[PDB]
């Protein structure tokens, strides 16, 4: 069994930023969520292979993790808040689509996403 | 899905 290449962290023709957002989504909300007792399932890529999870890459074809989108965040990968605010999102759905209501997994995810909800609800201006 | 206990 094999896990596929994880998402990139650094791409040296896409143009970089750092905007007040952007260091805030790092500064107060990845780092609220990475201190969590529930984080570490999402702190890294899911290892497939570990887990012994054979369709979990049939299923998630964009998957994230905050492993990925702290280093993202810590190269300057993103021009927008936007685009990592998306990637969080897609961090989410991924576990909402891969497991059931019920599962441990699920609850942690529920328990970072309303933080990360309440956190993002007072995103900064450029001000 | 991941069903075991992780909380
Ligand atoms: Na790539
Ligand atoms: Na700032």
């Amino acid at each position: 069994s094999m896990n596929p290449p994880p998402p990139e962290t650094s791409n040296p023709n896409k143009p970089k930023r750092q905007t007040n957002q952007l260091q805030y989504l790092l500064r107060v909300v990845l780092k609220t969520l990475w201190k969590h007792q529930f984080a570490w399932p999402f702190q890294q890529p899911v290892d497939a292979v570990k887990l012994n999870l054979p369709d979990y890459y049939k299923i998630i074809k964009t998957p994230m993790d905050m492993g990925t989108i702290k280093k993202r965040l810590e190269n300057n990968y993103y021009w927008n808040a936007q685009e990592c605010i998306q990637d969080f999102n897609t961090m989410f759905t991924n576990c909402y689509i891969y497991n059931k209501p019920g599962d441990d997994i699920v609850l942690m995810a529920e328990a970072l996403e309303k933080l990360f909800l309440q956190k993002i609800n007072e995103l900064p201006t450029e001000e | 899905g991941k069903g075991g206990a992780k909380r």
